[PDB]
């Protein structure tokens, strides 16, 4: 009883935004290291270093 | 008041006389009050130190 059941909401519910940021972060994250799909022959490339 | 016949025959523990209480009765119902407030505000705080 040392808190409201409000309080406690407001707070799990933060909780739960954030492990929701952070899953979504890794993912971008790990989105920067572009990787073949497939094992198989790759020809020129279309993308040029630097480019956006 | 005073409430016994001068010359008369008491009882130990017999009210002789009344002084005004209007106030005492006032200040102590205030006190009261007060406690009734403070203890409550006490023994919850008792319990939020013990987390």
């Amino acid at each position: 009883q040392a808190v409201s059941k409000q309080q406690y909401a407001d707070a799990n519910a933060a909780y739960l935004q954030s492990k929701a940021a952070v899953e979504q972060a890794r993912i971008n994250l790990r989105y920067t290291k572009v990787l073949s799909p497939i094992s198989g022959r790759i020809g020129r490339s279309a993308v040029t270093e630097g480019a956006l | 008041k005073r409430l016994f016949k001068e010359g008369s025959d008491v009882k130990a523990g017999q009210q002789l006389y009344q002084i005004d209480p209007a106030t005492y009765e006032a200040d102590y119902q205030s006190a009261q009050a007060n406690l009734a407030s403070t203890q409550e505000q006490a023994q919850r705080y008792k319990l939020l130190v013990a987390d």
